[PDB]
């Protein structure tokens, strides 16, 4: 069966990784010590995509940790789950990337790559047969934009032919936590522009936004950011784990979702989101999950969704259903919303229906969505770069590690490519 | 293990490492004996983290702390205080004589000979770490070994240590209020070695922590131990996130890529949130948006210096204690709506917001109390500019006539050094009229 | 049966078999006064091969131990395995070598071999066949690398049809605890290329490694050190002394391993290795085995495996398995290493599988190869002999003890011509 | 069993001797009337070690030493003191008249003559040991029987013995500071015999011990006792391995083999890591990376000689206690690494690591205490030929004028002597400039 690794780069890498790994033994009942303990026998016959064996009946994760500069290193040890990481895949080093580029793709990550990749091909080489590559890193940042993009530089060379997920935290318009971060945005976007088959468009804002305008949540810290995005993770690989009755792997998603292979920056959204305790005024119906993931309040990438034409979008249903209520949702809001999709594309949206909900709901979903408005998360970038390289303002700080004034231009020659043959498809035709 | 070399110079630079060390000691637990009697009542936790402390067999802790200053009287009241035998007995005293202000005795006569004995103690402490290095310098301006034996101890340490961060954090003199008549010939010629091998400078000053301490403490005779604490309060929540576990640290590398633009702009003028009393400890909310505003006033500047008159290029938000994310967020965009906090053009982020949730500690003896959270904002901006021209017309005032110079050159010195030092400083702040003006198309 | 004995030479090589005896011991399960309390009678069918029977029930190793030198002996004497070697065995001298070869093959060897062959002839005949010559000696020192090849110059004069294995610690690129080292093993390589049908590379690098890089140990102590090579010394005599489903003697290795009749010095690897306390994350399998034995970070001769070629390499399973996944396992990693092997040549790896395992442990195995990565074990030595003796340094102590300079650049023509004969077939053709 | 015969020559050698056969009485348990107390409570062991003990029927202990002065004012010092009882009767005084500080009376007068006592009471004490010999001859230069009767003791064993190790420890004119103004004639002289019989010798200084007791071990006023005390633990670790139970044991063979490359280069410069005090036997760590980078700085050199202006050859630590034999290729690969830390091409392979772990003991009376490792590291540089450059100056600055020579030449030496013996001293400083010097293709 079908097998994925998951890599953490970033420190905004494994915080969303320590949920991650968190939702997904929840959702296979699985304990701290990888004792399983279950309640049915359907969630183990997948336990092989995420959670290898050990000797007596435990299970370990095929989690590489990258990203576990020792600052972060005795809080993931020191967690609720840091007895279940296997110790050998805590792979770092020392005098981290410091918010820099440079130090995170020419002079510490040349000095750490080699020690990641032995550890990836001793994870390669005990699966059957590997598709996944989740790499959750985040832009902005030092080891997430750095190290993060030169690891699918090695791991796209030796696999060429492995779907390369990267879930990738985006900058935002007003929540400036980095005052390097429109370098560390254009020159990872430079590298996943050719490296990667798909990457998730995530901002903070949008999730600072649900939290707020949806979920009422009085004060959201880091963990009920990750959480909503970690029920994005396990929502788009459930198909793999569990049986159906239309499954979607995580390569009929990008066949599908993505016209041409330059195309493939998604927004993903989710549903139900609701505020509640144990009264709630509403009621748990195929049409009550469709409106909800089509609002343009319940994105994440932080765009406006009804400034562009989406191109295709994918609607990864879980839970029990009726293929009726759901190919004919589907339907009306294609024909309700025809100038906010693409008009020369015969049907847009794809479905995905699997036979399992999560632990405490009875339906739920994944809006993975590829439009045309994600054009405003590359255009604000692309002016607050060239406002900053102008006047040549932080470059000393990248020149000196190593690089070039001609590999800025590059960076930005691609970026502004990404908006070029985004433009076109947002105009009518 | 990250770590600091923490290197107080002069009388300015050990006082305040009077209450540095103080206030470390407190936090973790550390006793004026070495022990951890705190932690062996739990039984975990190495919490005499090894950034600051050095830890021997027998329990006991050594900082990483050395001391230079040429005069036996300031570091005789370490070597007697209550403080005697936590530090290693190797705090370099040895001065015949005192450097008498100047920078000529100073940067040639008895600094010489006295750095052999600084560098080889750095060589022996420096080889005890794996990890991060910077060197948190203490010293001041205007004096004569915190002028002179710094910029001795600078271009020797800029040779055998190569590229490592240092953080040097330096008291400017006041542009009203100055203890010395020679301060002003020492604080342009300390500029040429400030200005090439220490990358990050911190000023402060000591009129504009005297009126914080009159209006928000409430403290009418403000001796040097009440401001010495409030400086210690800042150099903890500097490097609080070598230690502490937050939810967004800020590494001393992080300072160089963020609050440095160009390679000799980098002097960012601290500040704090201290409108403790503790009368005033009730009757005030202090969210998160409140202690943000305190950076509006520039009644809280900790340099005599109006931010208004100038841009800002770049800031460094520094949280304390129980801080939401959240909430930071609701006192930024504020922050970008006010028309007189003015931004460049170049610079369209700003900010960055380090949140450190380990609350600031209280030193018994006054003169605040246990506030739930703080903020040490970090910002260069242009008007320090203003802040050297209020010098730079003092130097150039008693340079026409040629006062107090054969006490300069008369100590091996050249008195083409003067001119050298003031080339400088005139191009240092033609630097700071280029950065602040957009350019137009 | 098939019985073996064991001489101890040099400082080392007695340490080295205090440790052997004690690993020995516990697998045949006999207390220090070498009364037989095992748990099975299956262990006492080849009791016979290194422990010759006494009169009561007890059971006494046949370990000559040239080496007590007297500072040596009242600590092999007081230690834990002193009550059980027979005291006429510990034949010594006094006056010890002094890191001198002279002095170990000259002056004081040729006034102890004599007394050391009058109890290996007393050994042989109280045997029904001999096959081996098992001499723990190292390299560097004195009497370890003199007196230790004094003897192989005699025992196999007087038996010329003997498997004769020497152990050989050898010296290091950067561990230098002898300054007269590269001395000591250029006058002593002359020595085990003529004399030896095999002999094992062992450096203290590689040792020094696997206690760091694998085993995590804090404090790796000399004990430490021995505990990992005799791991390897009791695994090349274990389908010797224990059934199997595919036997292999000392000599069906030393017929396959060996191409010609200088090429015999090999690398010896063993697995698994791995650092826990009773909750490892990992599971022991036949392809967990295979990847750890062929892994470049656990030989024991600290040289790189994959800078030159392996000749032909030998696994020795032990445990319970399945031969089909140890038939298949060869043959995958000689598939994915088509250069790293030698192509003209059919199959490379032979397999050894033996039936009954350790005390502790399920499985294990032992990596015994021959490369042509050994080139650098021996390019090092010559180039820190040929700077030494160009300017005559440390000869006045040994010509001062007979010997002559005609011998120094006889010893060096034969150690530069191994070079020749591994440079040759690490080339391609 | 393996065992030395202790030679003390002259008032030098006799002084050493009163405090290296103090340490080893109370390493083994030796009260200073023979007994053994310590070991008749636990009942085993026979500790008092033939190395350096012989023992009679009795109980009582004897240790093998003879030392010989040529005046009866120094050993009577013993033979009232507080070790009387303990050594044996024979301690060979015979001396009518002093030798007043000249070589030539000294190696012909009343050396001669008493000489007939000396080499029949080492038969006598030669013959009741089996195994290894080696002479630990004590002895100064510049003195009148140090140097003079050395020579004599030197030619007549190295004939009736042959090919013995013999280790002698010299203690050599400091190049500042001499005690007589005849002591550049003695230690010229001595090197005629020294080079060519004795295999190895073992030169240290007083001005560079003053220096170690006043910098690590904070006295400022040192006598002649606490300067013997660290020579006698730097011979205590280089005979330890004979005695104690080790990892890595060196045998006195193991020297000759190791250090010396050449037949006339045997010059190799004790040191040590004596930085207790003891109130810095605390705040500070001891490892065996510190302890080892104890012999990197040229301030704790047992002679007045700079090691960076000069290649090594080859060195030999030797260490004690709880060492791991990990953690010493931790500071060795570390040495290898430093550039000033200067090697020749010819020796590739460097150190050698000798691992006793038996701690070394304290003697009470001051002046360091319980450390838990240590060092004496044995290293021949290149730099000693500039310690010998600073003597033969001053042989010849006193031979044009033809000072102080009636004395020597009046009491049976020739006047030829002299410059026999600086024909060798300019021939041997000549080695030296050859072997650091590397050949060029
Ligand atoms: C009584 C009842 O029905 O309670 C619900 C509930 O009230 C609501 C509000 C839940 C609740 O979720 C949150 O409040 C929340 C907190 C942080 C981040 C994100 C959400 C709930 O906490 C979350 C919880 O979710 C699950 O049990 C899912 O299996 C979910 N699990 C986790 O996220 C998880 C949490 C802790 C530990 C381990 C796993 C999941 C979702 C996708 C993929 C895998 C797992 C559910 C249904 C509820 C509560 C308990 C109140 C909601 O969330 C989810 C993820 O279901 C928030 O909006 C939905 C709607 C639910 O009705
Ligand atoms: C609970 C449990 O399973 O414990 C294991 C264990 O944890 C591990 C880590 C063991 C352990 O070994 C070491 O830690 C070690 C120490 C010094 C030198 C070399 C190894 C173990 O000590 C060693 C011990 O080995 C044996 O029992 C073998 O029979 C072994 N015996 C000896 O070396 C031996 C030790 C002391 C006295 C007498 C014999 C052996 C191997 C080859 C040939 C003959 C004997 C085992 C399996 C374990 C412990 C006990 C923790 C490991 O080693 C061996 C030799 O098995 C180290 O990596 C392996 C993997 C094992 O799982
Ligand atoms: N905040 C604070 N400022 C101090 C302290 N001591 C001195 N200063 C200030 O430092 C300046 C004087 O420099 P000092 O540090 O006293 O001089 P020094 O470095 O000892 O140099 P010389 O005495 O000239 O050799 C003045 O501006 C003082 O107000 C102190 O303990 N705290
Ligand atoms: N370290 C140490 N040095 C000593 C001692 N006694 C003398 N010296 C040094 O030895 C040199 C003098 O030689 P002495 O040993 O006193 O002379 P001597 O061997 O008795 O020879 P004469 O008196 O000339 O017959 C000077 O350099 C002294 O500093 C001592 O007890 N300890
Ligand atoms: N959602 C989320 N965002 C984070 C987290 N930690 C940091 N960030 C964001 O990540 C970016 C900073 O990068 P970070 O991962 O901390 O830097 P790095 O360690 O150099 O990769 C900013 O946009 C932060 O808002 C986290 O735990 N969750
Ligand atoms: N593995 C191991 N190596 C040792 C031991 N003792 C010494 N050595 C090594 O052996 C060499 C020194 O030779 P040694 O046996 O002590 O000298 P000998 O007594 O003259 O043969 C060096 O390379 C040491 O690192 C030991 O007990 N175990
Ligand atoms: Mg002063
Ligand atoms: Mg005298």
């Amino acid at each position: 069966m079908r097998e994925i690794v998951h890599i953490q780069a970033g420190q905004c890498g494994n915080q969303i990784g320590a949920k991650f790994w968190e939702v997904i033994s929840d959702e296979h009942g699985i304990d701290p010590t990888g004792s399983y303990h279950g309640d049915s026998d359907l969630q183990l016959e997948r336990i092989n995509v995420y959670y290898n064996e050990a000797t007596g009946n435990k299970y370990v994760p095929r989690a590489i940790l990258v990203d576990l500069e020792p600052g972060t290193m005795d809080s993931v040890r020191s967690g609720p789950f840091g007895q279940i990481f296997r110790p050998d895949n805590f792979v770092f080093g020392q005098s981290g990337a410091g918010n820099n580029w440079a130090k995170g793709h020419y002079t510490e990550g040349a000095e750490l790559v080699d020690s990641v990749l032995d550890v990836v091909r001793k994870e390669s080489e005990s699966c059957d047969c590997l598709q996944g590559f989740q790499l959750t890193h985040s832009l902005g940042g030092g080891t997430g934009s750095g190290m993060g993009t030169l690891l699918i530089s090695k791991i796209r060379e030796e696999y060429p032919d492995r779907i390369m997920n990267t879930f990738s935290v985006m900058p935002s318009p007003k929540v400036s936590d980095t005052v390097v971060e429109p370098y560390n945005a254009t020159l990872s976007v430079h590298q996943l522009v050719e490296n990667t088959d798909e990457t998730y468009c995530i901002d903070n804002e949008a999730l600072y936004d649900i939290c707020f305008r949806t979920l009422k949540l009085t004060t959201p810290t880091y963990g009920d950011l990750n959480h909503l995005v970690s029920a994005t993770m396990s929502g788009v690989t459930t198909c793999l784990r569990f049986p159906g009755q239309l499954n979607a792997d995580l390569r009929k998603l990008a066949v599908n979702m993505v016209p041409f292979p330059r195309l493939h920056f998604f927004m993903p959204g989710f549903a139900p989101l609701t505020s509640r305790g144990s009264q709630q005024y509403r009621a748990l119906t195929v049409p009550e999950l469709t409106q909800q993931m089509f609002d343009s309040k319940n994105m994440m990438a932080a765009c406006d969704p009804r400034h562009g034409r989406y191109l295709t979008v994918a609607a990864i249903f879980r839970g029990r259903m009726s293929m009726k209520e759901v190919d004919e949702q589907m339907l009306n809001v294609q024909n309700k919303n025809s100038s906010y999709f693409v008009e020369w594309i015969p049907n847009n949206v794809k479905t995905a229906v699997c036979d399992i909900p999560p632990r405490g709901l009875k339906m739920s979903a994944t809006f993975i969505g590829n439009s045309t408005a994600i054009q405003e998360l590359f255009k604000r970038i692309s002016e607050q770069f060239t406002a900053m390289f102008r006047r040549k303002a932080f470059l000393h700080w990248y020149t000196g590690e190593g690089m070039d004034e001609m590999e800025f231009t590059e960076a930005e020659s691609n970026m502004n490519d990404l908006v070029s043959e985004y433009q076109q498809y947002q105009d009518a035709t | 293990m990250r770590e600091c070399i923490s290197i107080h110079v002069g009388q300015a630079g050990v006082q305040i490492g009077n209450a540095c060390w103080e206030l470390y000691c407190l936090e973790h637990g550390i006793q004026p004996d070495g022990q951890m009697p705190s932690d062996k009542t739990i039984g975990g936790g190495d919490d005499s983290f090894n950034t600051f402390f050095s830890e021997t067999g027998a329990g006991k802790h050594v900082p990483r702390a050395v001391f230079v200053d040429l005069e036996p009287t300031v570091i005789d009241e370490v070597r007697t205080g209550t403080y005697r035998q936590l530090f290693h007995p190797e705090q370099l005293i040895t001065g015949k004589e005192d450097a008498a202000n100047n920078y000529a005795r100073g940067h040639y006569t008895i600094g010489k000979e006295i750095i052999d004995l600084v560098l080889d103690r750095i060589r022996k402490l420096a080889d005890q770490c794996t990890g991060l290095q910077g060197f948190l310098v203490f010293h001041s301006f205007g004096g004569g070994t915190g002028s002179g034996f710094t910029s001795l101890l600078m271009e020797r340490l800029s040779v055998d240590y190569g590229k490592k961060s240092k953080l040097e954090f330096s008291i400017y003199p006041a542009p009203q209020v100055s203890t010395a008549v020679v301060e002003p010939y020492n604080s342009i010629l300390t500029t040429h070695t400030t200005l090439e091998h220490s990358d990050c400078a911190f000023m402060v000053d000591n009129e504009a922590i005297y009126d914080i301490c009159r209006r928000n403490l409430d403290i009418e005779r403000p001796t040097y131990t009440n401001l010495n604490r409030l400086i210690s309060q800042i150099v903890s929540s500097i490097t609080a996130s070598l230690r502490f576990d937050g939810a967004l640290n800020v590494d001393l590398t992080e300072f160089q890529t963020n609050l440095v633009p160009y390679p000799r702009i980098h002097f960012p003028l601290a500040t704090y949130a201290p409108v403790i009393s503790a009368e005033k400890a009730y009757h005030e909310q202090l969210s998160v948006a409140e202690i943000t505003n305190a950076c509006f006033e520039p009644a809280n500047q900790m340099v005599k210096c109006d931010p208004r008159h100038g841009k800002y290029m770049a800031c460094c938000l520094l949280y304390r204690g129980d801080v939401v994310p959240k909430d930071v967020n609701a006192a930024i965009a504020t922050i970008k709506t006010k028309r007189s906090i003015q931004f460049v053009d170049w610079c369209p982020t700003g900010f960055k917001v380090g949140i450190n949730y380990q609350p600031p500690t209280v030193v018994p003896g006054g003169d605040l109390a246990k506030v739930q959270r703080a903020v040490c904002m970090l910002s260069n901006t242009t008007a320090i500019a203003e802040a050297w021209a209020r010098l730079d017309h003092k130097f150039d005032l008693m340079y026409a006539k040629r006062a107090f110079v054969h006490w300069y050159v008369g100590e091996g010195m050249e008195e083409g050094e003067f001119s050298e030092a003031r080339e400088d400083m005139a191009a240092l702040e033609k630097d700071y009229e280029e950065v602040g003006v957009d350019s137009v198309e």
